[PDB]
RNA sequence: UAGCGGCGAGCGAACGGGGAGCAGCCCAGAGCCUGAAUCAGUGUGUGUGUUAGUGGAAGCGUCUGGAAAGGCGCGCGAUACAGGGUGACAGCCCCGUACACAAAAAUGCACAUGCUGUGAGCUCGAUGAGUAGGGCGGGACACGUGGUAUCCUGUCUGAAUAUGGGGGGACCAUCCUCCAAGGCUAAAUACUCCUGACUGACCGAUAGUGAACCAGUACCGUGAGGGAAAGGCGAAAAGAACCCCGGCGAGGGGAGUGAAAAAGAACCUGAAACCGUGUACGUACAAGCAGUGGGAGCACGCUUAGGCGUGUGACUGCGUACCUUUUGUAUAAUGGGUCAGCGACUUAUAUUCUGUAGCAAGGUUAACCGAAUAGGGGAGCCGAAGGGAAACCGAGUCUUAACU
């Protein structure tokens, strides 16, 4: 049988260019007013998953 | 002369057997380790889990979106064309050259280099780069 | 089947 | 395709017992007790071969002693006279003439008083 | 590349990319591999202990007796029933990709020439249904183990050799990899060399 | 994949495309013409399969041997060298095989008709209401009520009727498209108690069916029900006449059969644990994982000696088994009375990496067709373009009014 992708895990990162797989940032969908606005501020534009959590990523999307 | 072939150097590995004593290298507890959740018959634990802890495609929020447009419109490389069979490159046609598929109904024609043969494209969309490719090697951008 | 003196109580339990 | 098995097996077993023959009981008859007994031979003699030279060398300087006190000397002395006997070197076992030619030997024992001198 | 048509010496002219080439001696053993599995048929036994006969009563206590601890009298470690990983009827067909299966025929060719056991003839074919013409023509052919590549295929010539137990005729479609090497020379009519020009490309 | 989802675990379509096979008809009805198409049930006929059958080629010499099919020599058949048997391995001894033939009777299947039952045809009509829809409760749809179309209905309701009605995933308009509330319908699809024939990189008596055997037996259980062990003399019984010990015994020794009796029925091979008889050497002043290094003597062979091979092993240095599990085990912590046989990382499908092979900006086909490992089939999948949630733009793009 075809594998299952984890399919939470498919409404989170999409496979970038070179292979790598692009996030968005926690921290960001509520209790905002008490946060500074340079925090939020850099929150919002999406990052690459790191070194470290590429091989549950990986696990999770076997047909990214 | 059937008993004088063999296989290329390199292009057979063994393959691990393990359980098979002092020696094999992989004997008693076959390369698992002691004890455990791991070792174990239908040991492991599911992919994404790491121990209790809230996973890391859970930590992060969801932030899809699916164009379900996007699904039906294609790119095109100007490396195509050449091979699009009567000199008009059009709305299908592509279509039936087999570098496109059916169900599309938008394409692009996108400078991915490389036309020679003049031709006239018709019915599709093709960026600033690509006119000026396609113009400059006789060719034609009528919409 | 089991001994008496396993299935016996008092020998059996001895140091609680 | 199934394999038979126990004709290599018996190999193996009689393998073992072959080398235990001469072993008290068990050693000698039940290949699992075999084995061991077969291994732990295995296991001494490695050990005993370099133990050979220790046994060896102490029984030479054993003997090498006696007959240098027999000719007034110890040990210690006669074999630093052999040392310092201008340079010059010899085993302690070829000191075997010590048994065999004691004259040899008594000869060997001047010359080293000599370098003490 | 021209081929000596030994009888009638004409030559034949074959194409040097097909009847030439050097031989690939890996590429040809995957293909020929492969043709020898997939002559493999399944069918295969062996019960798992799930498919034995028994009940699934548990043949004695838990704790209490002094016995080891037993519970399925289907166990692989138990006698009478059991075989941990019992096998099913499996299929062992493999893929040789188009390319790699007339790359080998290729490679397999221009090594018989290469060993002159391939030897071209303008038209075979024997003059009635009996195996002891057949015998004859090898015989005066200087032939025991032929493969024969006829070009079109003809009643008589099929019936003869289904006997002579070194020797099979084929026609042009029917050359597979293992034959070719098979036999001790292959014979081929200049008709069927046609037919293989085109079919390897 | 889109979606569903304590958006957890998991579940998981459709549109469209390539293939297999293709087939369409009645009722809701009366008039005329009337039994006219057709279907089934049935009798006959015919053909074709079935249930017994027939014919079916060609080898001898010699060697070894208890025995030739084996070796060696020389012939012969082959549309027959599939296979089994025969005193060892047989194309030519036997039974077959290829091939060609055969049915008195009964039957499967097709047609052709007879008998029964059935309706065909033309004209003019008709067009499926306690239904659709709705409310409440559930259930089905990949879809958990969700913004939830659609389907089913337990419950209470309830239309329009061709200028009419259903659907197009809340919903409305327009457009488009279909006609519910009656039925029938072959093929491609599923299965094997059983019949026939053929095949296997399937097992070979602890395997393989539980059962190679008079096995669902003996046995166990009130019962449901559970459920064994156990194959091989020899080519041929030629299966041991007769004699002797013995209890008109058991068992044995001769004799005889046989290639073999050490193949004697408790019978091919006959391992290992285990138990004896015989011989060599050691052993009754000596303390412990029993061996190992040394090592005399003795018995035996050697060699021509020559501190040499084999067996034993006084005396002597060192020396607390194995597995497991543990920070650590001689451990007085686990496991094993012993032997033999069996007994544990497999298989399938996905995915990724390494090796290797093919080809290369291309690579490869799936089902399926099939002259069946070929050839066809490029539906499709991967790659050659990325960025952005997305529209979209594109060697760029996104971010922002705009980017140093
Ligand atoms: N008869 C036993 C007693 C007994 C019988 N069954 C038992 C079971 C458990 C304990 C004791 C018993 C005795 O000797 O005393
Ligand atoms: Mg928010
Ligand atoms: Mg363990
Ligand atoms: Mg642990
Ligand atoms: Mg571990
Ligand atoms: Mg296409
Ligand atoms: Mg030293
Ligand atoms: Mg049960
Ligand atoms: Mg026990
Ligand atoms: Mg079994
Ligand atoms: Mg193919
Ligand atoms: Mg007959
Ligand atoms: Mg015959
Ligand atoms: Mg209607
Ligand atoms: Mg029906
Ligand atoms: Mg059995
Ligand atoms: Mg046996
Ligand atoms: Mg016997
Ligand atoms: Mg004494
Ligand atoms: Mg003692
Ligand atoms: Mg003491
Ligand atoms: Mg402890
Ligand atoms: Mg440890
Ligand atoms: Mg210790
Ligand atoms: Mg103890
Ligand atoms: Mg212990």
């Amino acid at each position: 049988p075809k594998i299952k992708t984890v399919r939470g895990a498919a409404k989170r990162f999409k496979k970038t260019g070179k292979g790598g797989f692009k996030h968005k940032h926690a921290n960001l969908r509520h209790i905002l007013t008490k946060k500074a606005t340079k925090r939020k501020r850099h929150l919002r534009p999406k990052a690459m998953v790191s070194k470290g959590d590429l091989g549950l990523v990986i696990a999770c999307l076997p047909y990214a | 002369r059937l008993n004088t072939l063999s296989p290329a150097e390199g292009s057979k590995k063994a393959g691990k057997r393990l359980g098979r004593g002092i020696g094999s290298g992989l004997g008693k507890t076959g390369g698992r380790g002691h004890k455990g959740q791991k070792s174990r018959s239908g040991g492991g634990v599911r992919r994404g889990f790491e121990g209790g802890q809230m996973p890391l495609y859970r930590r992060l929020p969801k932030f899809g979106f699916t164009s379900r447009k996007a699904a039906i419109t294609a790119e095109i490389r100007l490396s195509d064309l050449a091979k699009v069979e009567g000199g008009v490159v059009d709305l299908n046609t592509l279509k039936a050259a087999n570098i496109i598929g059916i169900q599309i109904e938008f394409a692009k024609v996108i400078l991915a280099g490389e036309v020679t043969t003049p031709v006239t494209v018709r019915g599709l969309r093709v960026t600033k780069g690509a006119r000026a490719a396609i113009e400059a090697a006789g060719g034609k951008i009528e919409e | 089947t089991s001994k008496w003196f396993n299935i016996d109580n008092k020998i059996v339990d001895h140091r609680p | 395709a199934r394999v038979k098995r126990g004709v290599i097996a018996r190999a193996r077993h009689k393998k073992i017992l072959k080398q235990a023959k001469g072993y008290y009981g068990a050693r000698s008859r039940v290949y699992r007790v075999a084995f061991q007994a077969v291994i732990k031979a295995g296991q001494y003699a490695y050990r005993d071969r370099r133990q050979r030279k220790r046994q060896f060398r102490q029984l030479w300087i054993a003997r090498i002693n006696a007959a240098a006190r027999q000719n007034g000397i110890s040990y210690s002395k006669f074999i630093n006279g052999l040392k310092k006997a201008s340079v010059e070197i010899d085993r302690k076992i070829l000191a075997d003439i010590a048994v065999f030619d004691k004259v040899a030997f008594t000869a060997l024992v001047e010359k080293a008083k000599a370098a003490l001198a | 590349m021209e081929l000596v048509l030994k009888d009638a010496q004409s030559a034949l002219t074959v194409s040097e990319t097909t009847f030439g080439r050097d031989f690939n001696e890996a590429l040809v053993h995957q293909v020929v591999v492969a043709y020898a599995a997939g002559a493999r048929q399944g069918t295969r036994a062996q019960k798992t202990r799930a498919e034995v006969t028994g009940s699934g009563k548990k043949p004695w206590r838990q704790k209490g007796t002094g016995r080891a601890r037993s519970g399925s009298i289907k166990s692989p470690i138990w006698r009478s029933g059991g075989v941990t990983f019992a096998a099913r009827p499996q299929d062992h067909s493999q893929k040789v990709n188009k390319k790699m299966y007339r790359g080998a025929l290729k490679s397999i060719l221009s090594e018989l020439v290469r060993q002159d056991r391939l030897i071209v003839v303008e038209k075979f074919s024997v003059e009635a249904p009996k195996t002891k013409l057949l015998a004859q023509k090898l015989k005066d052919m200087a032939l025991e183990d032929v493969l024969i590549i006829t070009g079109e295929l003809d009643e008589n010539l099929f019936l003869a050799a289904r006997n002579l137990h070194k020797v099979d005729v084929r026609d042009a479609t029917g050359i597979d990899p293992v034959s070719l090497i098979a036999f001790d020379k292959v014979v081929m009519t200049a008709d069927a060399v046609k037919q293989v020009e085109e079919m390897l490309a």
